[PDB]
Parts: structure tokens; C-alpha cells; sequence
DNA sequence: CCCTGGAGAATCCCGGTGCCGAGGCCGCTCAATTGGTCGTAGACAGCTCTAGCACCGCTTAAACGCACGTACGCGCTGTCCCCCGCGTTTTAACCGCCAAGGGGATTACTCCCTAGTCTCCAGGCACGTGTCAGATATATACATCCTGTGCA
DNA sequence: CACAGGATGTATATATCTGACACGTGCCTGGAGACTAGGGAGTAATCCCCTTGGCGGTTAAAACGCGGGGGACAGCGCGTACGTGCGTTTAAGCGGTGCTAGAGCTGTCTACGACCAATTGAGCGGCCTCGGCACCGGGATTCTCCAGGGC
């Protein structure tokens, strides 16, 4: 009885909404965690400014958004609608990383 | 007497700073000399790619409804040309977003 | 005004509420803005809603007044609003976004109210809204809040087309007189615009008689035997003296030194790798390494067999966490009161701890915890295991003890130590307090 | 002797915002495998990043890792950053 | 007094105001205009320099500018500044 | 009428070509090819033989790792089979 | 000058198909390595006539070819 | 009068020419000036490549029962190296062929 | 008579009878070796120009060679390169 | 039956051929040696301000956990046609040789362009400042998706 | 299986508010005008080499046809993992304390290390010569693949 949307449309709606707005999807905190505990292997007593971190989260986002442009192509390619490590796996090699 | 001072941007026609490129050519470190064309030609090159960015991110602020140009024209404007998205293909525009682009399988039927 | 208004119920005021209005009701004639200093106890909250009162019936000047009080009193104010002087119209602005704009809209636009209480992050939230009103009374509870400049809150505040301000602090100098002057440009921006013996304190007196009422809580009851005071000096113990000079020198990061030094002299296990190893053993480790524990370890047993009912203030909850190991391995009876407590838990905590018979016999707070409430009354024996830099905040947790209702002189047990930064710090916690008396005192 | 810990920093990093990184690349629906391997390849690219701005850094002889510092390491990594410098 | 640092700014604001003459343009864009400005300043730089090089020559020309635009430029590009760079010389030249 | 299995064939080839390193297409009709496309770009262009045989080295080096990526993904399609829609999804995911 | 393309024949494709490593080829793929084929060359020549152009010369020669090459991401080895 | 010549490279006991590193970098427009000590740090850090790419080329040739080295061998030896590979990852060698790697689903079965 | 051609041949031959006392070498591997040496030249001598601009320097020194090192070379490569370094300058400044 | 036999391909072991790598000489140019200078960079000193550590109070959006059902991934099966292995005929690559001439490479001379200096002064940069473009909230209006219901 | 209606999401005018952008002003420092000196590059001439065109004979490789089995692709069924919505929880985000040093940034001073110049002698490039390693061919093994007990 309650409304309910068939599995698919809200995916659709999602995907039109972030592809039309431009901001971070990442949280900052949890980002600066990380970026400072990663710091922290490669030297101790490292500050950041807070553009570094701005920086790095930027090029992490785009990284991480074209990996999965690439894994999608892929999916589609072994006519699946579902990403897979597979598909992740396979992008990366051909991109030679 | 002293000749009034006339730049060689105005010389050339230019709106870019032809002695600041002759300047920053000098201090790079790309060769002994310097011409003196070399300069206002790669000043005029660069006034060139400048308005034709310049040209699609207005047209995309003016689709937009805007009347200010924010990075999201700027890339909205590099992709969508073959020849910007050519010489851009490796930069990353700060707030800038990604195209819209949906896979026909995806969309329902 | 020499004798109680009519407007007021539930009971008569006194002299001293009573002279406070008179100050206020002069202070309206002249025109000019102040500060009641009344201290904690005494019937502020009862003065205002006297003035308000005042303002309301023998002038005919029903306006919009406001009163900013923290959100941890709004129920109290708003009960004592209802309770002395019910004629008065009161609203209030709390709740989520779709509770805001109900009441806005229902009550507050139409305005059919005399005096809004609100809380400051309503404030904040509701700047737009609330700049509207012609306002004629703003009424500032705990005035320290907005002590410094530069701060959202202060300048929200200060853009607001006021006619009449007050505020209400119970400690209107804290460190330096930036702040005082800082109270005093929100009050008459025009008087005091720059920066504030005979060079000095007759000045300083003639310029703020005229501003400032305050009277101890010693003219009024004649009771709450005399605070005590005991400042125990602590040996460091051997590991505390080796990561004291360890970290002189300077793998473990340490970005503030002084932060560092600070709970080294309260317990090295606070850092990584003091404490020993894997086996987790809680037995003697504790007290061995730390003198000021040590130093506390003899003197709870004292105590116990005497009055007991100790209240230990803390400035880290880490060292919070250490004496709840201590009181789980010696079997005492223990009450953590932190800035992690939820509000249901804290109240019954504090009953619990109040109750006519308890087996409770530490009460553990955190030095800036709660705030001007808690009522502990039970306790003879205050200890201070760390000392700060303010020390009004020192005196607000001796006087949490120190009130009313207590029967016992309160014994202060101040731990510090040789040669530290709790030397610097207790020196300039004095020099803090020795400039609060001789400003404010008289 | 009381102490505990939270959570590692790379589950800071949640399956919503993965979801939503999905998202914006254009993905419908996700595998839950996945956000193991999210994760790891952002930790590799993140350190190699954080390498070479170190490096930089270090040989300015500062202790503070700048915006400039950054955009220079992707650079050399071959991921030219507008926006920052 | 901060110290002074030089950006494209002004030019390419100048530039905006011929092309469109009624808009804007925010920090950002700017600051991402001026990026965009530099990095194809070094990419043409470094490609005269290696031309030069090679040559043997130890003088950057307009030539040498001309080659770097036409190996860099992806064609229509190429062409159109090439003809607007040869304008500007003729124009410096014949001018003073 | 001895007769081998439609398949070892090739992964004899496959085991040969591998293990050697001359180059596999015909010099005369690359030869040719080079000189046809060069002849869009400007007439009468000479060619030193060094200049076509490290155009044929690079040529065949390209199409061999596109042939493995392709590769790559025909068995990533569940297929041994590749096609030109696995050539054209390895040169979406290089970039080209 | 025509069908020089054709040149380039099915056996040579499928011998670099074994070389990479391929068992089963479609018949379509032919003409789709030409293609790439013949833009990748155009691409490498194009360079290499601009610098042979700037040189002054009417002689392609290798280092031409190798420059070329470097520009675009694919560094030689072998021939200077 | 004058002593006798004595190299830098015997002076820093390398095998490679520290003046002729430090006349290329004199003249390869890398900056203004250049120090003594970057020459032969330079020439130290080839030396050291160079020697490491001719041992695992020499171990290769070996396992081919062959005494001189040839592209092949080179090839070889840096292909089996991973972080030689990533060095060279964007190299490629002449008549150097690739690898012998058959994926797992093409074996018989 | 023909212009004089410099190669490192003599120092890798040098070097590979050092590491290999009797092994040979070829034309073509002579030439992918000298090749290869240009190549690491023009990447660190690069890097550290770099380094030098952003920093605002006019010298090139053993720090931004150690600097270029660093970031060019991956790993166990570059910290047995950073020590052949430290140790040929540490020689090259006690017996100068 | 899986194990046997036949057949082809791959490998190992010897013997004659050629050309290419290694060595040995000569000239010349480039690197080493001294001497002299100055400008870059190291070292120091003063200033200011952001970063850092340990907390408190409060709001609220976002994460987290849960249960349902439904498309979807995955395996299985059958069809057929396309790709492969092999033999035969044909075409053109390959090799060697010869001949001619354009063009690449070197050299010498001269001049014209550019580096470097010193005045001179205007364009560009930092600092304040006020008004308008965009962000937000809100109540309509429109488009979209999903389900039920006569069709059955 | 094709509409009607409901419930939801989304685009649309409209009013408010704010903070950043565009502008104006003062100053200062780097760019323009005038000038001289020197050496890099243009221009012409010459030499020889290396590219191109053509021809003949061999022979390996390409093109073509054929026959057949294995792989691709469609269809079908299942049980399962993920999307969707909902109710609880938590930590992010914001606003405040309270210090000190700390680290980066600018202005001066001075010394030592890199450039520049002249001179000179070994190191390195180029030219020849010669033997041994690679190569090519030949012949006896060992491994592997495909019928056939459906050996
Ligand atoms: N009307 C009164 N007369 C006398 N004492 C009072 C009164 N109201 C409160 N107190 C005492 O003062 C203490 C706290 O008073 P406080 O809350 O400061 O009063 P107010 O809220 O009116 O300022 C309480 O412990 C209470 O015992």
C-alpha cells in the first residue's frame, strides 16, 4: 500500500542530481584524517595547510569519479548493468596503473 | 627630445603583456637569446586561446541564465569542443563537475 | 522605591532585590546601560523580572523586550516569568526549523508578546527574523559570553537598534580589561571607544561606580563557614621526572610543549608507551608513578574516616578515567560528571549524590563541566588536581560546594608541583585574581 | 591505565559517499565488493600523492605542506590541477 | 604592504570585456584562467627551447614559436592562432 | 589425412612470434603506406631507411599491446574471441 | 597513390595478433587495425614533417622520427 | 708550473666523465650556475643504472647460453625488473619483441 | 672530415667489463644504452631545473640532484642511487 | 575405460662460413690547472600570525542498521554458422646490382640583430569601499512514475 | 494490455539579504627610448653520399577454396544480493576558551664558491686490421597431439 519506486528509478535520479551539482562528496574531516595518518608514515611532525587538503581532495574526487566512468564502460561491456572489482581490476590494467 | 612611451602591446595590437612575456622568456632558462618577434607572436597566441575559452564559457554562463562565468562554464565550455578537450585532456578544473552523460542501456525500457 | 512593588506575587522581595531595582530604575532615568554583578545567589534573575515588571506597568511603555540566556536556564527563566510576575506576556523560541517558523509565525510576527527569551544559537539562527522588532530592553544573561570582540555573537548583538541594555554576569573581569571594556562598549559605545596608587584603581572605581552594583554573598546570609584553603605541593615521581625532561629536549609527535608538560605532570600513562606492556594490569602502576597520586592515595583514607564525601575537579578527562581505575581498585564509591554525560544522566547523578543517605564518596568533575547550577551540598572536601588558567573558573568549582546549603567549611586541597608549568600557571591564576579584587571588590 | 579506539581512517571514507562518487561517474547499481577496492585504490593514489608533496617540502626545508607543494606533485604525476596555483 | 605577485588577470579581464561585453567572471575562474594562461606559456617555451636545441641555435625566433604552436595545437587551433601570431608581427613590424 | 585441432596451431604461432623479435609486416608495403600519408602533409619527401624502420618498430610495438589490451578484454567478455568493439573499448579506456 | 592500406594483409595483422597473444580473431577486425593504424601513422608523420619543415630539409630523418615519437609519449630506444 | 692532470672521475672514483656531465649541464640551459658536487652525483646515480640494467642483461644473455648482449636480452631483463619496468614503463626498445605470457583460459583443456 | 660525435660507449663498456668481466655487447644494445643514459640525463637534469625555479634559485646543486632522485626514481632504486651519490661526493670532497 | 601407437614438431649435438666486435695507432680538441672577482646565498635578527592541543555546549544532517521484494547475475542447453587447418596456385617481396643526381653537411665572410647600460616615467599592484548578482526560502504549477482496472 | 488518477518530485516566479566584485586612488618599480659592441646566423659555394629509379631471377608468402567442429549467442529458469524505504544513532559542523611558541617572511651583512680567462697535455673519437662467436645447415633424440577400448 505505502509508494514505493521501482528499483532503478531512484538510481537514475541520483545519478542526473550529482552529475548536474559540482560540490565534494567526501567528507572534510574524515579526508583530513586520513591525508594526515598517510603524512605520518612519510615524515612526523607534518602540518597542512588547509588548501593542501582542499587540493587533495579535488584530485582524489576526480580520480576516483573517472575510475568509475571507466569500470561502468566496462560492466556494460560484459552486459551487466552491475561494477564489479573485476571491472575495476580491468580498467586499471589498461590504464597501466 | 624624449619620444612619448608607446608599449609593444599597443604596437602589435595586443591586450597581453608583451614585455612581461619577453621578460619571463628571459628568466625561464629556454635559451641565450631571445628574439624580438618571438614575444608578441606567443602573446598574441595566447590572447587567441584566451578568447576562444573566454567565447564558450559566456555562451554556456549566458545558458545558463548567469550573468558571471564560474568554473563549472569553464569546463562545461572545455569539454563539449573536440580541439579544448584535445589540449586539456589531463587537467582537472577545481569545482568544475563532469558531464551529463547517461549509457542508453541504462535508461529504462 | 524604597519598599516592594505590588506587581509582584508569590511572595515579598527584600532589601537587597529590592535596592537593585532602585539601581535600576536610576540607571533608566539617567539614561545609561550597566551591569549587575550581583554574584550567584543572590536574586538576579528575580531583579530583572522586577525591572521588566516595572517597565510594563509604571511606564506605559509595553515593548518588545528581549532576555538572551543560555538554553540550559530557559525553563527556569520562563517558570520564574510565569511564577513572580504572571501578568507579563513571555514567549519563547527553541526547537527544530519547523518548530521555529510555527512559532514566528503564530506568535512572534503577530505580536501580541512582551518579552522573548531566547538562547543565543537562536539567536544566531533568527538574526534575520528578530532584527526586525524595534527593540527597547536587551537583557544579556552570563554577559562573559560575549567577554570578546571579533566573536559572531558579540557583533550580532551589537547590530541590533537597541534603546535600553543590561547585562547580568556574575564575573564581569576574567583576565585582562580588554573584556571589561569590551562589556562596557556594548553597554555605551560612546563613553568607552579605545582602551581603558592614584594613576590608577581611584580612576578606575569613580568611573565604574556609576556603572556596576555588586554585594558579596556575605552581607545577606551570615553563614557558609569560611572557605579553607590548602595548596599541597607534589614531588615528582621518577618516570614523571624522565618524560619531564625528555620532553625539554623535545618516535612521538608533540606539537604543543606546554601541553605536553601539562599532563606530564599529571600522569605519564597519558602518553604512548609509558605505560607498561601488553598484560593490562591495574594493581600499585598507578599510584607508584604519579606523586600528586601518591600525595591523593594518603589523603582519601583521612578523609573517609573524617567527613569524606570528596568532590575532585579535573581539566582532562583522561585523568578523569585514571582515578576511576584508582576508585575501581580501591573499592570507593564514584560519580563521573563530564562534558560526555547526557543531560537525563546528569541529573540523577547529582540527586543520587545529594540524597539524604547515600554510600557515595567521590564525586568527579570536570573543571568547566555543567555550569553555575549543580547542586552539591553533601560535600565537605574539595580537591583540585589541576590548575588553570582562569581562576574564576577555580573559584566557580570551590563554590559549587560552597553555597547555602551547605554546613561544614569546605577545605580546598590545591595539588601542584616543584619547578613545572603548574608554578607559572598557579602565579598567573593569582595575579588574574589578586587584579579581579582590587578592581572589583571594592 | 583506560584507553580505546575508534575506527581505522580509511572506513572514514563511507559506502555513501562511494555511492555518490558511483554516482556522479554514471553507475546504477554497485556490487558491495566494491568498496574494499575503492578504498585501497584511493590509499594508493592518495600515498604516492602525499610522497612526492612531502619531498617537495622537504627539500624547501619547511615543515608545512602548501597548495603549491601539491599541485607540483601532480603535475609530475601527470594530473595537472587548475584552480590552486 | 605585501609583496607584489603578477597574474594574467587584468589581460584576461580585458580580453572578457571585448569578447562579451556585459558579464563576469569570480576568483576561481580567474585564478583557474590564469593557470590555464601559464601552463600553455611553459608548454610553447619548452617546446621552443627543445626546438633550439636541437637545431643548434641558441635564439628562440617567431619560427621556432610557429613550430611549437603548430606540434602542440590540435589543428583548427593551430591555423587560426598561427594566422593571428603572423598578423601581430607584421603589425609590430611594419609599425615600429 | 593427419589433421591438428582448431586451436594448437595458434598457440604454436603464438609460442614462435613470441620468442622472436623480427619485425612482422611487409618493408616494401609499409614503405609505400608512409609514403602516402607523408604525401598529404608535403610533396616530395625523402625518407632515410632508418626513418621507415623506426616508424615500422614503433607502429608494431603500438598494435601489439592494443592487441593485448584487446585481449584483455575479450576474456574479461567470458569470450577467446576478439572484436572490434574490444579494440574500441581498450582505446575509450587508454584514452584515444 | 591508392589501396595502400590493403597492403597491410590479414596474415601480417594476424601474426601481430600472436605475437600479443590472441588464439581466435574475427573477420572484422582487419579493417579496424588499418584504421588505427593509418590515424597513429598520420599522427607520428604529421610531427615529424613539422620538424623536417622547421630544419629546413626535405629529409625525413630518424632523430625527426624519434622526437616525434618522445613528444607524443612513446620514446624509442635504438636509433639516437 | 703545474701538476699533473688528474680527472675528476678518478678523483671521485667513478667510471663515468664528471667534466663532460658538467659541461652538458652548462649548456643545456638548466639554470644560471651549476655546483661541483651535482656532476658527480649525477655521474654516480647513471653509473649506478647503467650497471644495474648491464647485470640483469648479462644474467638474461647467460640463461640464453649466448656471450654478447643484444636488444633482446635487454629487453628481457628489464621486462622481468619491476621497478626497471617502471622506469621504462613508457619505453619502448627495438627488436626487443615481448614477453612470453599465455593467458590461463586460452590453454587446452 | 666528418664532425666529431660524442657517446658514452666507452664508459658503459667500462662499466659492463666491471660488472661482467667477460661478457660482450653489441652495436644496437650500444645504442639503446646510450640511448637510455640521455634519457635519466634529461629526466634529473629537468626535475631539478624545476626544483630550482620553485624554489628560486639560480645554482643546481647535489640537493636538488638527491631532490630529483627522489621523486624520478621508485624506491630500493633511488635509496641505492641517493647512497652511490652521497658516497662518490663524500670522496670527491675528502681528496680534492 | 584412458592407454597405446603413429606422426609431426621441437631439441640437442657436430661441422663449415662470414662478418662483426675487440684491439691497436694518430691527432686534435676538450678538460684540467692557476689566478682573480663578485654576487649569490648562508646566517642572523625582528614581526606577525596561523596552526595546534585538550575541552564545552548545541544543532542537525548524514550515517547506520533492518527487513522486503524484485530485477539481475549466473549457469545450463541447443543451434548454426563462422573461424580455422590444409592444399594449391599466384603474386610480389627480397636480393643483388647499376646509374644518376638531388640534397645534406661543411666552410668562410659579413652584417645585422640582440645583450647590456642608464634615464625616465607610466602601467600595474595593493588597499579601501559600496552596490548589485546570486543564494536561499516559499508557495504554485507542471511533469513523471506507478498501480489498478476494465480489457480477459 | 491501454488509460485515470494519485502521489511525488521538480521547475517557476518572487522577495530578501549579503558579501564579493568591480572601481577608484596612490605609489613604485620594471618596462620603454636611446645607445654602443660583438658574435650568431644568414648567404653563398663546394663536395660527396645516400636516396631513388630500374632490372632480372628466386622463392617464400599471400590468396583462394573447402570441409568441419567449436565457439558465440539466444532462450530459460532460479535463488540471491542489492535497491528502497524507514527508524535510531552518531559524529560532523559551528561557535566559543586558553596559551605560547612556532614557522614563515623580510631586511642586512659578509664570505666563499662559481664564473672567466689563458695555457697545455692526455683522453677520446675515428680509422684500420683481424680472429672468434654467431649462424647456417645436417642428422639423431625426445616431447606432444590426435585417433581408437568409441585400440
Ligand atoms: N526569592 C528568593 N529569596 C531568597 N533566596 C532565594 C530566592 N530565590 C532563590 N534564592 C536562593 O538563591 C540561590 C540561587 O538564586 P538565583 O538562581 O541566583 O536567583 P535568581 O534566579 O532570581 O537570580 C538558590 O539556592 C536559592 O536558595
Amino acid at each position: 500500500k505505502p509508494h514505493r519506486y521501482r528499483p532503478g528509478t531512484v538510481a537514475l535520479r541520483e545519478i542526473r542530481r550529482y552529475q548536474k551539482s559540482t560540490e565534494l562528496l567526501i567528507r572534510k574531516l574524515p579526508f583530513q584524517r586520513l591525508v594526515r595518518e598517510i603524512a605520518q608514515d612519510f615524515k612526523t611532525d607534518l602540518r597542512f595547510q588547509s588548501s593542501a587538503v582542499m587540493a587533495l581532495q579535488e584530485a582524489s574526487e576526480a580520480y576516483l569519479v573517472g575510475l568509475f566512468e571507466d569500470t561502468n564502460l566496462c560492466a556494460i561491456h560484459a552486459k551487466r548493468v552491475t561494477i564489479m572489482p573485476k571491472d575495476i581490476q580491468l580498467a586499471r590494467r589498461i590504464r597501466g596503473e | 627630445t624624449r619620444a612619448k612611451a608607446k608599449t609593444r602591446s599597443s604596437r602589435a595590437g595586443l591586450q597581453f603583456p608583451v614585455g612581461r612575456v619577453h621578460r619571463l622568456l628571459r628568466k625561464g632558462n629556454y635559451a641565450e637569446r631571445v628574439g624580438a618577434g618571438a614575444p608578441v607572436y606567443l602573446a598574441a597566441v595566447l590572447e587567441y586561446l584566451t578568447a576562444e575559452i573566454l567565447e564558450l564559457a559566456g555562451n554556456a554562463a549566458r545558458d545558463n541564465k548567469k550573468t558571471r562565468i564560474i568554473p563549472r562554464h569553464l569546463q562545461l565550455a572545455v569539454r563539449n569542443d573536440e580541439e579544448l578537450n584535445k589540449l586539456l585532456g589531463r587537467v582537472t578544473i577545481a569545482q568544475g563537475g563532469v558531464l551529463p552523460n547517461i549509457q542508453s542501456v541504462l535508461l529504462p525500457k | 522605591f524604597e519598599d516592594s512593588p505590588s506587581y509582584v506575587k508569590w511572595g515579598k522581595l527584600r532589601d537587597y532585590q529590592v535596592r537593585g531595582l532602585n539601581w535600576l530604575i536610576s540607571l533608566y532615568e539617567n539614561g545609561i546601560n550597566g551591569i549587575l554583578a550581583d554574584e550567584m545567589g543572590l536574586g538576579k534573575t528575580l531583579q530583572t523580572i522586577s525591572l521588566l515588571g516595572y517597565m510594563k506597568h509604571y511606564r506605559n511603555i509595553p515593548g518588545p523586550h528581549m532576555v538572551l540566556v543560555p538554553k540550559s536556564t530557559l525553563h527556569n527563566w520562563m517558570s520564574e516569568f510565569k511564577r513572580w510576575v504572571p501578568t507579563l506576556r513571555s514567549v519563547c523560541l527553541i526547537g527544530d526549523k519547523e518548530q521555529r517558523a510555527a512559532f514566528v509565525r503564530d506568535v512572534l510576527l503577530p505580536g501580541e508578546w512582551d518579552v522573548c527569551v531566547t538562547s543565543y544559537e537562536m539567536l544566531i539562527k533568527e538574526k534575520s527574523v528578530f532584527k526586525k522588532f524595534n527593540w527597547r530592553y536587551l537583557v544579556i544573561d552570563e554577559a562573559h559570553r560575549i567577554k570578546n570582540e571579533k566573536s559572531k555573537l558579540s557583533e550580532i548583538v551589537r547590530e541590533f537598534k537597541t534603546t535600553n541594555r543590561l547585562l547580568l554576569t556574575g564575573t564581569p573581569l576574567q583576565n585582562n580589561l580588554h573584556e571589561l571594556w569590551s562589556l562596557l562598549n556594548f553597554l555605551l559605545p560612546d563613553v568607552f571607544n579605545s582602551a581603558d596608587d592614584q594613576k590608577l584603581v581611584e580612576r578606575l572605581h569613580m568611573v565604574l561606580r556609576p556603572f556596576l552594583l555588586r554585594r558579596i554573598k556575605a552581607d545577606v546570609e551570615k553563614s557558609l563557614p569560611p572557605k579553607k584553603e590548602v595548596k599541597i605541593y607534589v614531588g615528582l615521581s621518577k618516570m614523571q621526572r624522565e618524560w619531564y625532561t625528555r620532553i625539554l629536549m623535545k618516535k612521538m609527535r608533540l606539537l604543543n610543549i606546554l601541553m605536553q608538560l601539562r599532563k606530564c605532570c599529571n600522569h605519564p600513562y597519558l602518553f604512548d608507551g609509558a605505560e607498561p606492556g601488553p598484560p593490562y594490569t591495574t594493581d600499585m602502576h598507578l599510584v607508584t608513578n604519579s606523586g600528586k597520586m601518591v600525595v591523593l592515595d594518603k589523603l582519601l583514607p583521612k578523609l573517609k574516616e573524617q567527613g569524606s564525601r570528596v568532590l575532585i575537579f579535573s581539566q582532562m578527562t583522561r585523568v578523569l578515567d585514571i582515578l576511576e581505575d584508582y576508585c575501581m581498585w580501591r573499592n570507593y564509591e564514584y560519580c563521573r560528571l563530564d562534558g560526555q554525560t547526557p543531560h537525563d544522566e546528569r541529573q540523577d547523578s547529582i540527586n543520587a549524590y545529594n540524597e539524604p543517605n547515600s554510600t557515595k564518596f567521590v564525586f568527579m568533575l570536570s573543571t568547566r563541566a555543567g555550569g553555575l547550577g549543580i547542586n552539591l551540598a553533601t560535600a565537605d572536601v574539595v580537591i583540585l588536581y589541576d590548575s588553570d588558567w582562569n581562576p574564576q573558573v577555580d573559584l566557580q568549582a570551590m563554590d559549587r560546594a560552597h553555597r547555602i546549603g551547605q554546613t561544614k567549611t569546605v577545605r580546598v586541597f590545591r595539588f601542584i608541583t616543584d619547578n613545572t608549568v603548574e608554578e607559572r600557571i598557579v602565579e598567573r591564576a593569582e595575579m588574574k585574581l589578586r587584579l579581579d579584587s582590587i578592581v572589583i571588590q571594592q | 591505565r583506560h584507553r580505546k579506539v575508534l575506527r581505522d581512517n580509511i572506513q572514514g571514507i563511507t559506502k555513501p559517499a562511494i555511492r555518490r562518487l558511483a554516482r556522479r561517474g554514471g553507475v546504477k547499481r554497485i556490487s558491495g565488493l566494491i568498496y574494499e577496492e575503492t578504498r585501497g585504490v584511493l590509499k594508493v593514489f592518495l600515498e604516492n600523492v602525499i610522497r612526492d608533496a612531502v619531498t617537495y617540502t622537504e627539500h624547501a626545508k619547511r615543515k608545512t605542506v602548501t597548495a603549491m607543494d601539491v599541485v607540483y606533485a601532480l603535475k609530475r604525476q601527470g594530473r595537472t590541477l587548475y584552480g590552486f596555483g | 604592504r605585501k609583496t607584489r605577485k603578477e597574474s594574467y588577470a587584468i589581460y584576461v579581464y580585458k580580453v572578457l570585456k571585448q569578447v562579451h561585453p556585459d558579464t563576469g567572471i569570480s576568483s576561481k575562474a580567474m585564478s583557474i584562467m590564469n593557470s590555464f594562461v601559464n601552463d600553455v606559456f611553459e608548454r610553447i617555451a619548452g617546446e621552443a627551447s627543445r626546438l633550439a636545441h636541437y637545431n643548434k641555435r641558441s635564439t628562440i625566433t617567431s619560427r621556432e614559436i610557429q613550430t611549437a604552436v603548430r606540434l602542440l595545437l590540435p589543428g583548427e587551433l593551430a591555423k587560426h592562432a598561427v594566422s593571428e601570431g603572423t598578423k601581430a608581427v607584421t603589425k609590430y613590424t611594419s609599425a615600429k
